């Protein structure tokens, strides 16, 4: 005898040593990225191509 | 005005030019069965759950 069975009812495991179907269907994926940058330019110039005479001593 | 006293002539520059940025990213994709080891008290669960995959070499 193997106990009551339900009649309508799918057939699921119920005690020790019954048997179930596993699909493995695994999928992940994970991802991450990142950046910083950082700049700076300087430029500078002063020439006194001709000096007049009152300005020569500055 | 002879004698060049008052020809005269001067240049002069100044450039500045600074940048910066930053970015970051990321994105998971996937699915996990987990298990409720709490219950709040307005009835909010704590879920907790571990998936462990080993193929081949790790």
């Amino acid at each position: 005898n193997y106990g009551y069975q339900p009649l309508f009812e799918d057939r699921r495991p119920r005690n020790i040593g019954d048997t179930l179907t596993i699909v493995l269907q695994e999928n992940v994926s994970a991802s991450k990225s990142s950046s910083a940058n950082a700049s700076r330019d300087g430029k500078t110039s002063f020439g006194f191509d001709t000096v007049p005479r009152y300005l020569q001593g500055l | 005005f002879g004698n060049s006293r008052a020809d005269m002539e001067a240049s002069g520059g100044n450039s500045f030019n600074g940048k910066g940025g930053a970015n970051a990213s990321n994105t998971f994709s996937g699915t996990l069965t987990v298990t409720v080891d709490q219950v709040l008290a307005n009835g909010n669960l704590h879920v907790v759950g571990e998936k462990q995959i080993a193929i081949n070499q790790g």
